[PDB]
């Protein structure tokens, strides 16, 4: 049928427009945005704390600084590095040489279906053990805060402060699982899938949002400082968006042609 | 008194896709209003129904095709109808479809002529259901479903691929060429040579767009391929 | 609505199960118009 | 017959913030009445809305500021607007705010002149939204939001810092000077020098108070810092 | 507050035959209509009530029996009434019955004469309830339940084995010849010799069919025998 | 119907418990007829 594509708006047609025929029945509605995104998926894998921690310093950190790495996980589909927001995803193709290796993460499915510009939704978290018959706990604090770092002495046994606080802490039995849901607590109204502004008024890095996440999570062993074991331990984190919404179209990744 | 009950064999299991909620932890939160943002998307079909540019090989890829001047009986260009085929790879229809397993409805194709206003010509578009061998001449093409499009004032012309299938729903990827994945070919034929006045550039170019139809539908989500990050 | 199967009973209150926006004082419609 | 049921993946978990109760052990107790105690507090905002004294450095801290006699164009005193700043540290507004994460509404400042009844003068108060560099002269100060206050019979004068923010709610601590934590500066300018009769003490003093506004609000509790015990 | 309950001794058990459902995982799926397929089966009795061919030994198996020309007083053919007997093995009634444990109702037998149209004769069919020894002569056969069938225009003749049992329901297999498994014998007697005109083939053949009755019924499913695969 | 004992309560919705066929727009009867 004759038409002009330069106008931008083109009306969708059917088989009957130019030939003899008829339209098909609806079928099913599995493409609904709310129904599509309510499925759990892996996000990151982190270690388990066995003592009081030292939060990593900002990125301009030079050598020789003492801190703990790979113990904290951010809750956000965007790329991150060293437990802090980033802009470019990383990958170590040559595990050799000096220097500490930076943790990295990303939400492959979310960015494979990230066809829009802005997003908002609640979020449900779950954790799972990767070691046989392990006892652990999980802690959390909201966006725009920091982790207290010190300990107290009870009966000559040091006890880290992160045991107590008015922000959720949860315990699981031998081989159990931890589950709960969180609200949308960032100051911004919506989470930007892609951004092009600056946060600070000067010396800022363009395109790096400040508070595009839900919070922060970590795991620890409920024992005093006197029982620091000899082997490292790991856990896995699962997230699941709930009651999602989208606001403005965009484009999808570039599938390279061999 | 206590209510006596017996848990089933399925207890303490963690199922990712389970259709139910869980226990809250930090409720009673109130959030800013979002009335000010326009253009809320309710279904991804709204985006699947927007035309986009396809790709071809210039031997190293371009969206358009250059009309030659030589005379031959082979089709000017022909590609299969299979959403996993490279030509549809980067278009929205294909990109979204690769995340599901089945589809219905009618696909839509659009063209636009971007040559000098002084040119004149005609083209033939045909769609051939599956056969032992694909069409290779105008005489064969005429018999299948086809239409004639002539250059005039208006620049674009839309074509609809009917949904003719032996079964409801069809696979969106072709591990093997069963009748449920591949559905024939599409080919374009130059009916008459182009006429141009003296002192004009030769070899005009033609452009392609691909989009979903009115009655298009998807179903049965599936996990996605992360190879793009490399 | 959504990937939620229950349709009969809700235990916790709405304001504790979900987040809400504080007040201030069918077929798919198209995107992009021409006039 | 037993009701068949299947427990979820989240069982035997201990969640501190869970919104529900537990099983009693020693019920049926009755307690004395408490009708005789007046002044029940229902919300901590009732206490957040009471003015209190700020602090400054005399170089080793005092709540007031001494008006000099020299003449210069710099502001008499200027401090940032950030609830984590030391000046607000001991005031109730800051002390309570340090236990939460977000806030809204308008902050309020109050002054009182405690000099001899025979003195006369005028002062200029200004509030500068964020910029590359903070104001440093009266000409610049006049342009921002400001007001003129003159010594008279009444002793005190109140000032309100409007809530002008790029987003609803703002952070209550400044790990880094993003636009969501810092919100400009406040500065005081001596418009005219003070006039005193002979045989009177020089260098009068001025006093500050800080309190929450009418539409102030807090949100999202957080755990507190125990360093005070040391 | 939490509802207090105490699970029973039977918890976490997996029971294959339990009459209840389980938790879904991938719901909300919609399937194609199936209105176009005719002949839906609702109960397997519909198939159990269709006649089929039995088998015998020609000494190496055929469904028919050849009428000899010699004269003797023994029954032409006699087989027991026990669904596990080889003769019923391949017929539908027996094949389906082997998957259950009990049965009721009346069995049905049918015959058809496929000889030359010019022949004439008569046959005697009898059914003998259980006894110490099975019948062996016409005089004995006449006393039991029996009927006379004569060759004529119509070719077939149906016979019904009455359900005469000391108890409701009966076993469908005979581990030992208790009165609840075996139920007598069936035998066929040639009353008169066949008459044929000159120049015609001798020794006509007769054919058998077996099927369930009107009031047939099965009960109590049981697991099946997989030996056929070898 | 079927090998299902419950007759009083159903938790999940029908469209999530079972599959359905999307629309388009007693004694046993015999098989095989003669006329």
């Amino acid at each position: 049928s004759t038409d002009n594509a330069e106008t931008g708006v083109i009306e969708a047609g059917n088989t009957d427009t130019d030939f003899s025929g008829e339209l098909a029945a609806p079928g099913s509605n599995h493409t609904n945005v709310k129904f599509l995104f309510d499925r759990s998926r892996l996000l990151n894998v982190i270690k388990v704390l066995e003592k009081d921690a030292v939060f990593p310093r900002p990125f301009p950190t030079q050598e020789g600084a003492q801190q703990d790495d790979g113990y904290f996980c951010l809750l956000t589909p965007r790329p991150t590095v060293a437990s802090r927001p980033a802009t470019r995803f990383g990958l170590y193709a040559n595990p050799s040489g000096s220097g500490v290796l930076a943790n990295t993460s990303l939400d492959f499915n979310f960015y494979s279906l990230a066809c829009f510009t802005y997003f908002r939704s609640d979020l449900e978290v779950t954790v799972v053990s990767l070691e046989p018959d392990l006892e652990f706990a999980v802690g959390w604090f909201p966006s725009g805060s920091e982790y207290q770092a010190s300990s107290f002495v009870y009966d000559q046994l040091h006890v880290p402060f992160h045991f107590t606080g008015r922000t959720p802490r949860a315990f699981a039995s031998k081989g159990g699982k931890v589950s709960f849901v969180l609200p949308w607590n960032s100051v911004s109204s919506v989470l930007p899938v892609r951004w092009g502004g600056a946060s600070k008024l000067s010396s800022a890095t363009r395109g790096l949002p400040a508070h595009a996440d839900w919070g922060t999570i970590y795991a620890f062993v409920p024992r005093p400082n006197e029982k620091k074991s000899t082997a490292v331990k790991h856990v896995a984190v699962y997230i699941r968006y709930k009651n999602a919404r989208a606001w403005c179209p965009s484009m999808l990744p570039f599938r390279s042609y061999k | 008194g206590p209510i006596p009950t017996a848990p089933r064999e399925n207890s303490l299991m963690f199922l990712s896709t389970l259709p139910d909620d869980t226990v809250p932890a930090y409720g009673n939160v109130r959030t800013p209003p979002v009335n000010y943002l326009p253009g809320e998307i309710t279904d991804l079909l709204q985006l699947a129904r927007i035309p986009t540019l396809m790709a071809f090989e210039r031997v190293t890829y371009v969206p358009y095709v250059a009309v030659p001047t030589q005379f031959d009986d082979r089709p000017l260009i022909s590609f299969p109808i299979t959403l996993s085929d490279p030509v549809y790879q980067n278009t929205l229809v294909g990109a979204i479809s690769s995340n599901f397993a089945n589809y219905r409805g009618c696909i839509q194709i659009t063209l636009t002529f971007c040559g000098p206003m002084m040119a004149r010509g005609k083209f033939l578009l045909s769609y051939s259901p599956p056969n032992g061998t694909q069409p290779q001449t105008l005489s064969e093409a005429m018999q299948c479903t086809y239409s004639i499009w002539d250059i005039g004032l208006n620049s674009s012309w839309t074509f609809v691929v009917p949904y003719i299938s032996p079964s409801d729903y069809r696979e969106t990827r072709a591990i093997t060429n069963s009748v449920y994945s591949a559905d024939g070919w599409f080919s374009l034929h130059k009916l008459t040579k182009i006429t141009l006045p003296p002192d004009c550039p030769q070899s005009p170019c033609i452009l392609f767009f691909a989009s979903a139809g009115e009655d298009y539908t998807l179903r049965l989500p599936v996990d996605c391929n992360p190879s793009y990050v490399f | 609505r959504g990937n939620n199967g229950n349709m009969t009973f809700n235990y916790y209150a709405n304001t504790y199960q979900n987040s809400v926006d504080f007040s201030t004082s069918g077929i798919l419609n198209p995107l992009g118009y021409l006039k």
